[PDB]
């Protein structure tokens, strides 16, 4: 098995001369062996992903999937050791930077079928993994302009030589 | 970020006084139209061979049976035209056409579940937003300015019309209900086989024909019926009485124009053009216009030769 | 009928993570102006419901027990009187229930 | 196609349908506030209107006893309803019951809903409210109308 | 003289230089006790930082919810704006729109519209014209718009904005309101006022009154990008506040013989409270009609 | 393949040869095991070439370090920062001393596809082609289907 | 298929070593003075008076 990201939260970087600015908090939380499926959990994690932490638990407290509890859980376990350990002063000062899911350890069952055949079921677990940067949420790309597109098929036709030749 | 409603934030002394204010102004514009042959009208011109004229836009309310001089008996359709009026004009050269269009519209609805752009369309034409829009192809000395009001007394008895609008949707059907198929003996061994298409195409072109009967959506679509008479004329409610049967639900509504059909042309010389313009008659039409064939209601009872 | 073919997870991805696949945001979430906590516009609140419920049990066992049998139900108006309280001129002929406990504020008071 | 049925297919046929809709109503009159499916409470909620109705009646109606008989399957409730319920609504003609949206269950996350009889001697629930007359739209709002109102007025 | 775009520099000098100068003479770091008091998460108790920390940052601690909405701050009774720093522990208290009596925060609303409307009046009109701002009446909310008291130049006296000029006016605001300016405010000394406005008489005249009626004799500024304004009592936090603007009409004062007055008038609703397009209209068929203080 | 390779265009070393001539081989390191039969041909080169090759290039600089090792090894650096490294396992000498040599010819650069075996600054001395080059003038240059005044 | 995980851990603590043994933890210092020693008020300026 593998458990990096737990120990992502005990590296430390050294002291900050004032000149350059202040580095963001970030913290890595997962929740492992989940009773859930992966690929479910999935859109979940997707769905919560670039968002503010207060607004992700507004709509993981709505929805009605199973996972959407679990995920509201840990992301409230993961705000308040961020204020509490490690060193945040607004605990809604947070959005989430990435949030996914990866495949746990499976049982395999027998299933049952006619004329004496069978298949093997598997019991799904899945793990979780967050991770929390203090600040506002960064602004949404925005969609790009028709100004845009002038001046990116104005270069494209600017770049072309003439090729084959000196 | 989050949707809202015209009474979101109303109090419950606010919800009437909004309501009402808005009907009476409504109300308002609706009658200030009732002169349209003294707001400076378009000049009228007279009626050519070869000029179509405006339609009109009227509601399904049902249908009653209706009998002749002759004893047969036929179905009407009654179908009332109300709030109906005309939005714009565009010219031949504008609408890079053959023949120029107008807009009409008709069954005025709130506008607090209108678009924005549509609603300051309708503000400055001093109307209220109507439910539906249709377009009529018109000739040039058929234009009407526009916010003129539009009734039933356009149409005459006697005279043919055609009638189009979307009809009863009826979802995903089979191909028994949607193409009228033979389907499947219901015994004799048929085994899960009673309502199915059966073959699609023959193996060699190893595809599938586009267009090929298939099960799907049937109805919601436009639909029009040609060669409908109008058997009378109700003018105090503004009622249609059109032959048969039109498609559509009840209290749908209808677009009405004269009969495009090679028998009917060039039967619009009595008709009025280019619409009928009560304010400015000499005299007021009767209650009721009935057909010739038509008895009335009130007539004596039919005693054959 | 059995796949022809193996679907790559190219292909896999385009469906799975197709836009109408994914969760639609909520906007008709708000804060309920008394306790604080998130509700639904059209929804009642979860906490000012579920708190009236626990009440509204509590009222109800003090209605059987006073009842004390099934098939007894009162042909009079009932009205519960909390700690401190005394009939009312217009509470005459009808069934007092006995709280324990201090009226709250939401339960006003007829 | 269903075009025009006013009836919901529920249960394991027409007369689950009146049974499920009878035991919903019982547990109504006897408990005067019940939670249970929003589909459910939305059908029922005519059953319960109409009820009234019979009860308005008089018991010594042989009608309305006939139709009490059938839709109280304790009857004990049936004095309740002829005595308390409709004397409680007397001068009211309509609306005798509020219907409102609740949280979804937790066990299959099921559109769930309240339904109970107005005048209970329940704590009220919390009725949602429209907005006060003291905001600024409403505000603004009542100014237009006294300034309208001058305006009929003079 | 000064011209303008130097008046605007020298002005936000003044404002930083004052600015630094009141975070100079508090000490570096002091813990107030700042008590919540509300319907809503009661007993929750702020350990903030003395002339350094604001209501809103309390309202961070919390959540989102009271950044967004509460639009006004109550302290011990009397309101406070929501980006003032404390000056001492105290029991604090958040206002909304839809509350059951936002009066203090209709009337903050309603100033804080005046001086973006009232900013955009400079810059309006040409720089050869010249623009001096009279006052911002208190007008009440009822009467359906918000008014400014502006005097142009001589060379205006029988000029009247058309539809055109008034929808610049609405631009210039969207603008303004699309940048996104906080409302930043600052309690000084009646004397450094006077010498920030020492070239407007009519500010001069709004100082040495505001001074009179004060015991301490100090007059609150408030800054809107490079915009200070002397306003009277508390204000919204940002300009995103507003959601609809408009400008409604211009009416000239009564006499005009002495001075020409012109009463320009405008209306507003927040994003909160947003209207429906009919229902906005009427608002502004009202707000149009001339308004008087009683 | 090309496609699975990246490319570079042919060029040289700070024009190298315009006005003179320099040495691209900058530095020589030679790993040496004493004993060891991957060694003897790396061994007897330095007993009877070392010498001459460094005398011939006195730009270059050579190290020779005898430490065991079981692969002989040669490394090369150039001015523009490209390391070389060589193996001297087990080969003779002459063939070590073509080896050697061949390094010393080469510029550092990048041995990679050339996408041009030709490369100037300046390919036209009397204007590029443009559509205009043969294109007569028409009297005040009046377009096609036009008229003036 | 029977294959199962191995949950067996119960929740075990450092809190007594098996008894009746005759190793026995060493200890290096006590847990706290053994006399508490209240410092005179006014110490702060006994510090002026040196
Ligand atoms: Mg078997
Ligand atoms: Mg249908
Ligand atoms: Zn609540």
């Amino acid at each position: 098995i593998s458990r990096k990201w737990e120990k992502k939260n005990k590296i430390v970087y050294p002291p900050q001369l004032p000149g350059e600015p202040r580095r963001p908090a970030e913290i890595y939380h997962c929740r492992r062996q989940i009773k859930y499926s992966k690929d479910k959990m999935w859109y979940l994690a997707k769905l919560i992903r670039g968002m503010s932490i207060d607004q992700a638990l507004a709509q993981l407290e709505f929805n009605d999937k199973k996972g959407a509890k679990i995920i509201k859980e840990v992301l409230l376990e993961a705000q308040d050791m961020a204020v509490r350990d490690h060193n945040v002063e607004f605990r809604s000062n947070l959005y989430i930077a990435e949030s996914t899911s990866g495949r746990g350890q499976c049982l395999k069952r027998i299933r049952y079928h006619g004329r004496g055949r069978f298949g093997i079921m598997e019991k799904v677990y899945c793990h979780y993994f967050v991770k929390l940067v203090e600040g506002p949420p960064p602004p949404p790309e925005p969609p790009k302009t028709a100004v845009a597109h002038a001046k990116e098929y104005i270069q494209q036709l600017r770049s072309r030589t003439i090729v084959h030749t000196l | 970020k989050s949707g809202t409603w015209w009474d979101e934030h109303l109090s419950e002394e606010n919800v009437p006084f909004i309501k009402q204010l808005v009907s009476d102004e409504d109300k308002a514009q609706l009658a200030s139209k009732l002169c349209p042959l003294k707001d400076e009208p378009w000049p009228i011109h007279p009626w050519e061979p070869g000029s179509f004229r405006v339609g009109l836009i009227a509601l399904k309310l049902g249908m009653m049976p209706l009998w002749t001089k002759d004893g047969q008996k036929h179905v009407v359709t009654l179908l009332q035209v109300q709030d109906c009026h005309v939005l714009k004009y565009t010219s031949k050269e504008n609408c890079n056409g053959k023949m120029a269009t107008l807009s009409v519209g008709g069954k005025t609805v709130s506008r607090f579940r209108k678009a924005t752009s549509i609603l300051e369309f309708y503000r400055e034409l001093g109307l209220p937003p109507k439910q539906t829009v249709k377009i009529f192809n018109i000739t040039d000395n058929a234009a009407i300015k526009p916010g003129t009001p539009l009734y039933a007394a356009h149409f005459r008895p006697g005279q043919y019309v055609d009638v189009t609008a979307k009809t009863i949707g009826k979802g995903f059907q089979g191909v028994m209900k949607r193409w009228g198929f033979k389907g499947q003996p219901a015994t004799h061994g048929q085994t899960k086989t009673h309502r199915r298409p059966g073959a699609v195409a023959t193996g060699d072109i190893g595809r599938v024909w586009p267009g090929t009967k298939m099960p799907g959506k049937m109805g919601n679509i436009y639909r029009t019926e040609y060669g409908l008479k109008v058997w009378r004329i109700n003018t105090k409610h503004n009622i249609i009485y059109v032959n048969g049967s039109v498609p559509g639900h009840k209290n749908c509504l209808v677009k009405v124009k004269d009969s495009k059909l090679p028998a009917y042309k060039d039967l619009g010389k009595n008709l009025p053009f280019p619409t009928y313009f009560p304010d400015g008659d000499e005299e007021e039409l009767p209650e009721d216009l009935y057909d010739e064939n038509v008895c009335q209601p009130g007539a004596p009872s039919i005693t054959f030769a | 009928a059995a796949p022809k073919n193996r679907r790559t997870i190219e292909v896999n991805r385009c469906r799975r993570r197709n836009p109408q696949k994914l969760i639609k945001v909520k906007n008709n979430i708000d804060v309920c102006p008394e306790c604080g906590h998130l509700k639904q516009k059209h929804v009642l609140c979860a906490y000012c419901y579920e708190k009236v419920c626990k009440e509204t049990a509590e009222i109800r066992r003090q209605i059987g027990k006073q009842e004390g049998g099934p098939f007894k139900a009162p042909t009079i108006e009932t009205v519960v009187l909390y700690t401190g309280e005394t009939p009312s001129e217009q509470d005459q002929g009808k069934r007092i229930i006995e709280r324990d406990r201090k009226r709250p504020s939401w339960f006003t008071q007829n | 196609i269903s075009h025009g049925r006013v009836f919901r297919r529920m249960g394991l046929g027409p007369e689950s349908r009146i049974h499920l809709l009878r035991n919903l109503l019982t547990g109504l009159v006897r408990h005067e506030r019940i939670e249970a499916p929003w589909a459910r409470v939305d059908e029922m909620r005519g059953y319960a209107e109409k009820l009234i109705d019979y009860g308005k009646l008089g018991d010594t109606n042989e009608r309305a006893m006939r139709m009490a008989d059938f839709w109280l399957t304790e009857k004990d409730l049936i004095p309740k309803l002829f005595q308390v319920l409709a004397p409680r609504y007397k001068d009211q003609t309509g609306g005798y019951t509020r219907m409102l949206q609740i949280p979804n269950r937790s066990l299959d996350r099921a559109k769930m809903a309240v339904i109970e009889y107005k005048g209970n001697c329940l704590p009220p629930l919390p009725l949602p409210r429209r907005d006060s007359h003291l905001t600024l739209l409403n505000q603004l709002l009542q100014g237009l109308r006294q300034d309208l109102r001058q305006s009929q007025e003079a | 003289q000064l011209s303008p775009t130097e008046l605007t520099e020298m002005r936000n000098d003044l404002f930083n230089k004052e600015k630094a100068r009141q975070l100079s003479l508090t000490p570096r770091t002091e813990k107030i006790e700042v008590k919540h008091v509300g319907k809503t998460d009661p007993g929750t108790v702020f350990v903030m930082n003395k002339n350094i920390s604001t209501p809103y940052s309390c309202a961070m601690h919390l959540s989102e919810w009271y950044c967004r909405k509460s639009i006004l701050a109550l302290v011990d009774g009397q309101p406070w704006d929501m980006y003032k720093p404390l000056t001492k522990s105290c029991e604090i208290k958040f206002l909304t729109f839809k509350d059951c009596d936002p009066g203090e925060v209709n009337k903050a609303y309603w100033r804080s519209c005046a001086m973006m409307m009232g900013c955009v009046i400079e810059r309006a009109f040409k720089d050869e014209y010249m623009v001096n701002l009279v006052r911002a009446p208190e007008v009440p909310v009822i009467s359906g718009a918000f008014c400014y008291d502006v005097v142009l130049d001589s060379k205006l006296d029988e000029w009247m904005p058309t539809k055109e000029n008034l929808r610049s006016f609405t631009k210039d605001a969207h603008a303004l309101i699309y940048k996104d300016l906080p409302f930043e405010t600052l309690e000084v000394e009646a004397k450094v006022a006077l010498e920030i406005f020492q070239h407007s008489k009519y500010k001069v005249d709004f100082i040495e009154e505001k001074a009179s009626q004060n015991p301490e004799r100090i007059v609150k500024l408030h800054r809107i990008g490079d915009f200070i304004d002397v306003s009277e009592g508390p204000l919204i936090p940002r300009t995103s506040i507003c959601f609809q603007y408009e400008v409604s009409a211009v009416h000239n004062l009564q006499p005009t013989q002495p001075s020409l007055i012109r009463r320009f008038q405008g209306v507003s609703l927040p994003v909160h409270l947003r209207a429906h397009f009919t229902i906005w209209d009427k608002l502004l068929e009202r707000s149009r009609k001339m308004v008087t203080e009683d | 393949t090309a496609r699975g390779t990246p490319s570079r265009f042919l060029a040289s070393v700070l024009h190298n040869g315009l006005g003179r001539y320099v040495q691209q081989l900058q530095r020589l390191s030679f790993s040496v095991s004493r004993d060891g039969a991957s060694s003897r041909g790396a061994r007897e080169f330095v007993e009877r070439e070392v010498i001459d090759f460094a005398r011939r290039n006195p730009g270059v600089v050579i190290y020779v370090n005898s430490r065991p090792c079981c692969v002989p090894r040669v490394v090369a650096e150039y001015l523009n920062g490209a390391v070389r490294e060589e193996s001297i396992h087990c080969k003779s000498v002459e063939e070590i001393s073509t080896l050697v040599q061949k390094l010393a010819d080469q510029s550092g650069l990048d041995v990679i596809r050339i996408r041009k075996p030709f490369h100037t600054d300046n390919p036209s001395i009397q204007g590029q082609w443009h559509p205009f080059t043969n294109k007569p003038t028409t009297f005040r240059g009046l377009r096609p289907r036009e008229v003036q005044d | 298929t029977e294959k199962e995980f191995m949950q067996h851990a119960r929740k075990a603590g450092l809190v007594i070593p098996p008894e009746k043994s005759d190793r026995s933890i060493h200890l290096a210092c006590t847990a706290g003075i053994f006399d508490a020693y209240v410092p005179p008020e006014g110490d702060a300026r006994i510090s002026s008076l040196s």
